[PDB]
RNA sequence: GACCCUCUUAAGGUAGCGUAGUACCUUGUCGCUUAAUUGGCGACUUGCAUGAAUGGAUCAAUGAGAGCCCUACUGU
RNA sequence: GUGUAGACAGCAGGUCGCAGUGACCAGGGGGCUCUAACUGUCUAAUACCAACAUAGGAGAUUGCAAACCCGUAAGGGCUAG
RNA sequence: AAGUCGGCUUCACCCCGGGACCCGUGAAAAGGACAGCUAAAUGUCCGUACCGAGAACUGACACAGGUGCCCCUAGCUGAAA
RNA sequence: GUAAUUCGAGUACGCCGAAAGGGAAACAGGUUAAUAUUCCUGUACCAUUUAGCGUUUAGUCUGACGUCUCAGGGCAAGCCG
């Protein structure tokens, strides 16, 4: 499907650019994010996978068009769910 | 008269310690309202700032002035901002924080009522409401400390953008160099114990070592409160 | 409301997509037009518009269009002729 | 050279490493490396005066860094 | 043979010399240790190193009319934070 | 003195478009465009030679250094300046 | 403000700062011992003012932008008959 993923060229992932450098542990953090920031995220106003990464925090739907601001590397953060979460059970409980 | 330290030089604000302020966009506010008046306005567009690493709102009020804001998460392009007395709780209004509901995540707080805004500012910081006395009310600091705050203060409801900046490690000099170019940061720093006499307490000696104990009291002169500043405590926890 | 669509699918006039159902509600052989919660604002005027009879859909249009039979995605759409089916009846 | 005692003017070295870039005595003793080695490597070690962010041990890739050995090469 | 082309790749037979990348150009290689992780910086004119820097780890002060610092003062640096 | 024609290639130059990357986000203002057309008149001031370097600069020199390798360069061999 | 200034930070109003950033408009040939998009021949172009003949949309666009990588078109140089 994707690059040869041969007996050995399967630990390193995005982190192989690095060769040999920067120690296991750094380079497994940044590849193990990397495949988080890569995902195929989904938009709100669509709710069609479009939504892809233009700035550090800044977020765009490909054929939505909507703008907004989030997570530095990921769209949609914990503590922000939470507080959707919160808000809307108490708007919805009146 | 060994020579000044760098905090000294900083005080003097000589080129090499001077921020480069050419390269930020704006200086982050709230709108100034009057008293008993309530202007809204609709985003424009989200832009990058350099000074925070962060994203900025551009919004344009109805009376035309357009300012840059402290974009929350979840500011999209379109949406309207009502601040003033009257708004309702929203994510992205700004708000009086007397009538903010107990459990509520608030950020851009001011010191004293119409300030602009001065704490809970950088990445993905968020502060809450704790009590609701009379004459104040309680928030908690993303420090981790209770302030007790004047019930007509104004905040933004929400979180700041750009959360989880940290979990990317460096992992080069080159990286960090670069975020240091548009600071006032001096990067990169030298050991205090690596350098000669004249230049710091610690430097000298046949050998690296302090010397001399590292914490100092908060009655030492200044060029000499260098170390651990005045500790109540020292070392991991055991 | 959800069953009703089978057959309309399956039997009767409808058309897919915004433009040609803008075209059936205009001409009026659209008895009745669905639509999805979350289309756009630009659609509802056309619908207000249009006398046909306004059947709200409650989901999103992304798991309207698998419903319906196709795999993209169904923003606006109108059954000219029911046929074997009372989806009308759902609307009227 | 244990372990009961000590000298305990606060306590008396845990994992590790160890003749070290730190070992005065000293060219310390034994093995591999040479016809022959104050050398290099490995082992022991009663450590004049090793030891845990005065960081300990080890470590792939890198080095105009510092030692020793093999092969090819040569007027050294 | 591929290709629109420029060109590129491959084959069969014959043949010369001591020698066919024939001149120019153009890595010697391997093994065992100590040391610094690495790329980088350094005594311009006797020291390019094991020294400095570095990412990583930890500790301390401070809720902003703050901590730290410059000035005799008026006022400032950090801070469009 | 001929002064007619075809073909191949084309950078290191011009136009146009796409993609990737950023804990880097990569200037401002004058000016110009959108209502101009015709006619005559006006367009002041300063520089302009020559060198630009193994002899015109700087190092006391007609100095093997440095400033300037700052920007450009034909045929064959060859991946190639 | 300073004992005081020819000294000192800030604020308001001005004004300067790029012969490699932005930028209204010209090319060929000839002529001298030494100057040439400057002089001469030919063919052009752009502004400001005055007079005549008409008119705004007046708020937007442009000037106006990073590093790497790639397709397409064109062309100076080059080569072949
Ligand atoms: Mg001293
Ligand atoms: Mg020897
Ligand atoms: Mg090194
Ligand atoms: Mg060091
Ligand atoms: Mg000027
Ligand atoms: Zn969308």
């Amino acid at each position: 499907m994707a690059k040869k993923f041969t007996k050995k060229g399967r630990i390193s992932r995005s982190a192989g650019r690095f060769g040999p450098r920067y120690g296991r542990k750094d380079r497994k953090l940044v590849a193990d994010l990397e495949e988080r920031m890569r995902a195929p995220h989904v938009c709100t106003k669509c709710a069609r996978p479009t939504v892809e990464r233009i700035g550090t925090g800044i977020w765009k739907c490909s054929k939505c068009g909507h703008t907004f601001a989030g997570g530095t590397y990921i769209p949609y953060t914990s503590v922000g769910q939470t507080l959707l979460r919160t808000m809307k059970n108490i708007a919805e409980a009146k | 008269m060994g020579k000044r330290l760098i905090s000294q030089n900083r005080g003097r604000g000589t080129p090499t310690y001077r921020a480069p302020s050419h390269k930020y966009k704006a200086d982050l506010r709230h709108p100034r309202v009057d008293e008993n008046s309530s202007l809204r306005g609709e985003v424009v567009g989200i832009e990058h700032d350099p000074a925070r690493s962060a994203p900025i709102a551009k919004v344009a009020f109805e009376n035309g002035e357009e300012l840059f804001l402290l974009a929350s998460e979840g500011i999209a392009v379109g949406n309207i901002i009502e601040c003033g007395d009257d708004a309702e709780v929203k994510p992205g209004n700004i708000v009086p924080i007397g009538n903010v509901p107990e459990g509520f995540f608030i950020c851009n707080v001011e010191s004293k009522p119409n300030d602009g805004g001065k704490f809970v500012r950088s990445s993905g910081v968020y502060a809450t409401v704790v009590t609701h006395e009379a004459t104040r009310t309680a928030v908690s600091m993303p420090s981790g400390n209770i302030k007790w705050l004047n019930p007509k203060c104004r905040a933004v409801v929400g979180i700041v953008a750009g959360s989880g900046r940290v979990d990317r490690p460096w992992l080069k000099a080159g990286k960090k160099y670069h975020k240091m170019k548009t600071r006032a940061a001096k990067y990169p720093r030298v050991s205090a114990v690596a350098m000669n006499p004249r230049d710091h307490p610690f430097g000298g000696g046949a050998w690296k070592h302090p010397g001399k104990p590292t914490t100092v009291s908060r009655n030492a002169p200044p060029g000499r409160k260098v170390g651990l500043i005045a500790a109540r405590r020292t070392g991991m926890k055991r | 409301v959800d069953k009703s669509l089978i057959k309309a699918v399956k039997t009767g006039k409808v058309i897919v997509g915004a433009n040609r159902t803008i075209d059936a509600a205009a001409n009026g052989s659209a008895k009745m037009v669905v639509l999805a919660s979350n289309c756009p604002e630009d659609i509802k005027k056309k619908i207000q518009a249009t006398d046909i009879p306004v059947l709200e859909y409650e989901g999103t249009s992304v798991e309207l269009g698998p419903v319906c039979g196709k795999p993209f995605t169904i923003a606006a759409m109108a059954i000219l002729d029911v046929g074997e089916s009372d989806i009308l009846a759902a609307t009227a």
